[PDB]
């Protein structure tokens, strides 16, 4: 749902209906969960800690549920961020973790984990969905691959990549994920092939080019125990049935589109299954609370020389104000001059970098000059005495 | 500056956090020595180019210029370099690896919103390598994320800098002796600004070279006298600031009207490109035409009279050049725009009155509903003061509206003196002619 007000009314509906059915402990629900305070954040990896007894991954964490808390959530998130840093060379991922970002990672987890699930993610660029999904997939052990558009833009790359994906989620049976975005579409046709992949999963004569039987024959050894026909025998077509079962059970699809432009809406209308099967999630732009949070995360480590109580908090506030404003200036420029202008949180981060760097530079340089103003005071003092 | 500055300072005032009055952004950012060094390297001497050079200097990320004219390409061609195009089979493979493993700086000059995807992951491992790349056609349609990666700078020339550039080029071609005097005194006064800087160095030397026992150095007395001597040459430089700001200025005042006209002409012929594609041309062709016009007819004798002859001849030359490309239905229009863009500066014709001339009944009874639409059109300075009994006399102007060629022989006597003055009386007559007939 697009506007937070729409959210507020559905939660009002929920509270009303909960009171309607729960006509026997209604005051207790009002005290505890119908209250707008945060309640029962459900998660899988935070609640249990590996503890690194003899090996790092000592034991698979309990997986089913977690409780409400924000502190340990962020601490394990930062823990994990350090891990992801040393897993990937040149990760280069200064992800800032604020409350809404934590919730968004939680939602990606909710969809990716589920057997036979997928979720369309919408939001303007810079919302970070493409950045968030990398961690969200690494925690879930899922492999990830993107499509690369060669100098010649064609179709075979898609087919071979999907073949490898199935054979990861089929014969080998590993867990995978797929990260198509607007960069990974060059014409419609890609959308058609993926559409049928969501629906059926059988590519016409990609796997049946005199190969389906050798690959299936490389799998029946698992079938001897998996379906367990008294460890006696099996059949032939039923193996393909189990194969489509496996691949659709472990081929999650993560699509991330733009909300703006021209092509998105009629692309959705072209292919029904796309918006139909997948879950849908919005990412609104960051509100002032998030921005002041980022400002203090970057000013705490940068308040070495800028020491002033009761002015720092107003500083971070005013910096948020500056960002919200350059949004409006962008809008006005496009409105009058019909010339396109955009913005991203990356530029805000770069702006903080410039602030810190040129401030330490000018602080130190001009204060060595002001040290020289004090050397002038020393000259005056020694002359006078 | 304006919008952003008022914007930030109102934020600061509402926030009540303290801030200093006065921007002076360029002054306390870069020492003017490097500014002058760039001005030797072809950086235009005016404000907008100064902030632009700062912006490239900061180099937060690799930049990408909107470049209608080519200031950035020439600047980078000169700034520290003294090249490989995007479209080349060797470029994608060869030029990349050379620059990426030995730092050749790999300039590119043919962005048209179409990116070979291999360009990007190179963008985001020799530690001696940079890269500047720029566009050509104005009004880009860059993707949101192409704004995410690189900084964007607009080098859209303003007319304001344009008249100074044309002023320099006319001072060149009309007689080189003017440039001899110009560059001579200019080098002298630049060096005298550096002599004020040397005075400052002398003060600093006097102040901290000894760093103790300054007073026991009785040579400090000589040092104090030395300070005075340097100020004396500054006084000569001070006198030169007058001798400059009149003499060269009047030598420039003979020509800075011309430059104004030149700039006006250019910003006229820009907009016809938006009227239709294929009416597109550079500044460079215009520069060749301008320099030529000076050569063609400029100098006979009587320099002020030859300034007036500039204003006669240059206009016709550029005018005919553009007409050779124009189409029939656009013939009248280009000349019309030229007239307006001429008068938007000297005569200070209101854009509101221009829109009155472009866009636009109870009182009168004889005239037509097709005509009464026009009465209400004219009705809504003295347009809303003379539709009354003056206009409704109906004595002799009935013949007038009947007469063909209303403007010429049967002139309106509604405002005879206003039509007589003619400084704006033309434009008044024309607002009348359009609204009525
Ligand atoms: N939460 C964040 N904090 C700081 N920078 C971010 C954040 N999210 C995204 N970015 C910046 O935006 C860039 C692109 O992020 P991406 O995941 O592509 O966003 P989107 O998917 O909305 O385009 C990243 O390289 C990163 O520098």
């Amino acid at each position: 749902l697009v506007n937070n007000k729409d959210k507020d009314t559905v939660m009002g509906y929920i509270q009303e209906v909960s009171l309607e059915s729960f006509s026997q402990i209604e005051n207790e629900i009002l005290e505890k969960y119908s209250s707008e305070k945060t309640f029962l954040f459900c998660d899988f990896l935070r609640p249990d800690v590996i503890n690194e007894d003899g090996i790092i991954e000592e034991e698979a964490p309990k997986i089913y549920e977690a409780i409400d808390s924000l502190t340990e959530l962020r601490k394990r998130c930062n823990f994990l961020l350090s891990f992801y840093n040393d897993r990937n060379p040149s990760k280069k991922m200064p992800l800032v973790l604020f409350d809404d970002a934590l919730k968004h990672l939680l939602r990606i987890s909710r969809i990716i984990r589920q057997p036979r699930s997928s979720g369309l993610l919408v939001g303007v660029g810079g919302s970070g969905k493409q950045s968030l999904t990398r961690l969200a997939g690494f925690i879930g052990k899922n492999l990830i691959q993107q499509i690369i558009v060669t100098k010649t833009y064609s179709d075979k790359d898609l087919k071979e990549d999907i073949k490898k994906g199935f054979d990861d989620a089929g014969h080998l049976g590993k867990q995978v994920t797929f990260l198509m975005t607007d960069s990974e579409v060059k014409k419609e046709e890609f959308l058609e092939y993926i559409n049928m992949v969501l629906s059926t999963g059988e590519i016409p004569n990609l796997l049946a080019k005199d190969e389906r039987e050798v690959w299936l024959g490389d799998i029946s050894q698992a079938y001897c125990k998996e379906k367990n026909l008294g460890n006696i025998d099996p059949p032939q077509s039923e193996l393909w049935t189990y194969f489509v079962d496996r691949v659709r059970d472990n081929f999650h699809i993560m699509l991330c589109f733009s909300p703006v432009g021209q092509k998105f809406r009629e692309r959705a209308r072209k292919f029904p299954a796309l918006f139909n099967e997948c879950t849908i999630d919005w990412f609104l732009p960051w509100p002032e609370e998030a921005l002041v949070s980022v400002a203090e995360t970057f000013i705490k480590n940068f308040d070495k020389l800028d020491t002033k109580e009761e002015t720092k908090q107003e500083l971070m506030k005013h910096m948020g104000n500056v960002h919200l404003m350059v949004n409006e200036i962008c809008d006005e420029y496009y409105q009058k001059m019909r010339r396109q202008v955009y913005v991203t949180p990356k530029s805000f981060l770069s702006y903080l970098n410039s602030y810190k760097t040129l401030y330490i530079e000018k602080y130190d340089e001009l204060d060595q000059q002001e040290e020289s103003f004090k050397i002038g005071l020393n000259k005056i003092q020694e002359a006078t005495i | 500056n304006k919008l952003a500055q008022q914007r930030f300072v109102v934020d600061m005032k509402k926030r009540g956090v303290p801030v200093t009055p006065g921007l002076e952004l360029t002054s306390f950012l870069i020492d003017d020595a490097t500014i002058g060094e760039w001005n030797l390297q072809g950086l235009p001497k005016d404000d907008l180019s100064i902030q632009n050079g700062i912006m490239v200097t900061n180099s937060a990320r690799y930049p990408l210029f909107i470049d209608p004219q080519g200031q950035g390409q020439n600047w980078i061609r000169n700034k520290l370099s003294a090249i490989t195009t995007l479209s080349h089979p060797k470029f994608k493979d060869m030029f990349l690896k050379y620059c990426m493993e030995s730092g050749l700086t790999l300039i590119v000059e043919n962005i048209e919103n179409e990116v070979d995807p291999m360009m990007d992951p190179v963008l985001e491992l020799s530690k001696e390598f940079k890269l500047f790349m720029t566009c050509r056609l104005a009004n880009p349609s860059f993707s949101p994320e192409l704004s995410a990666k690189t900084t964007i700078i607009d080098f859209t020339v303003t007319q304001s800098g344009l008249e100074q550039q044309l002023l320099g080029k006319v001072i060149s071609k009309e007689q080189k002796a003017l440039e001899d005097s110009l560059n001579q005194l200019l080098a002298d006064v630049n060096q005298n600004q550096k002599d004020l800087q040397r005075l400052d160095k002398n003060l600093l030397e006097r102040l901290i070279n000894s760093q103790g026992n300054l007073l026991d150095d009785t040579e400090l007395m000589d040092v104090l006298n030395n300070t005075k001597t340097q100020a004396k040459e500054v006084a000569a430089k001070l006198i030169d600031a007058e001798i400059k700001t009149k003499e060269i200025n009047e030598k420039r005042e003979q020509y800075r009207p011309v430059a104004i006209r030149g700039s006006a002409i250019y910003f006229t012929m820009i907009e016809v490109s938006l009227v239709n594609w294929m009416y597109n041309s550079s500044l460079e062709q215009f520069l060749k035409l301008f320099i030529e016009s000076i050569d063609l007819s400029e100098k006979a004798q009587l320099p002020s009279n030859r300034v007036k002859n500039i204003i006669s001849f240059l206009t016709f030359h550029v005018y005919r050049y553009v007409n050779r490309g124009l189409f029939e239905k656009d013939k009248i229009t280009f000349i019309l725009m030229m007239a307006f863009k001429i008068l938007t500066t000297a005569g200070t014709i209101s854009s509101g009155d221009v829109s009155l001339f472009l866009k636009s009944q109870k009182q009168i009874s004889y005239l037509e509903d097709n005509q009464w639409l026009n009465i209400l059109a004219l009705s809504k300075p003295f347009f809303k003061e003379l539709p009354d009994l003056i206009s409704r006399s109906e004595n002799q102007w009935r013949n007038w509206i009947d007469k063909n060629d209303p403007e010429n022989f049967p002139i309106p006597d509604f405002a005879e003196s206003i039509n007589q003055e003619k400084e704006i009386g033309s434009f008044i007559s024309l607002c009348l002619v359009r609204s009525l007939r």
